[PDB]
């Protein structure tokens, strides 16, 4: 996964989560 | 492993009931209480993830020409790799297991639905066998259920 696209879609599902918890 | 197979048996349904697109008649009798609720949980968020990175998952998909069981265990390791920047969270972590849905889906597309089973086993192997510590301090399944109630 040379371009971190699962790390970045992984941080992106937590942010979404963060910011309705 | 106490809390593993708890683990390994959430993945698999997940992605067996993706793949066959209809859910499973059995009770998932070896995660009881704390991992059926996790399913529920799952089923609930990966398959937003699915429909929400459909674009950046099939881009994924095709990269990483995926036939046999050693493209899977080559899988695992992308995966492990994730993780090396030293952060650890459940969007991550779901966010594995909704792509393993993705291309569990594609397997049983392009006739190769026994290696489901072998994509399922190397994600709780991932997880398990890496971030046993950090899945602990979260009171494990219970945690990704607390992070998703929503």
């Amino acid at each position: 996964d040379e371009c971190a696209q699962l790390r970045r879609i992984g941080d992106k599902v937590n942010l979404r989560q963060k910011l309705l918890n | 492993d106490d809390l593993y197979r708890q683990s390994l048996e959430i993945i698999s349904r997940y992605l067996r009931e993706q793949a066959t697109g209809s859910k499973d008649s059995k009770p998932l009798g070896e995660a009881g209480a704390a991992g059926r609720r996790a399913l529920e949980t799952l089923r609930r968020v990966g398959d937003g993830v699915q429909r929400n990175h459909e674009t950046a998952f099939q881009g994924m998909l095709r990269k990483l020409d995926i036939k046999n069981e050693d493209d899977v265990k080559s899988l695992s390791r992308v995966m492990i790799h994730v993780f090396s920047d030293g952060v650890t969270n459940w969007g991550r972590i779901v966010t594995l297991i909704s792509f393993g849905a993705f291309v569990a889906k594609h397997l049983k597309t392009i006739n190769q639905e026994s290696c489901i089973e072998p994509l399922a086993e190397s994600i709780t192997d991932v997880l398990v066998r890496t971030k046993r510590d950090w899945l602990v301090k979260q009171r494990g399944w219970d945690g990704f259920v607390e992070f998703f109630h929503v």
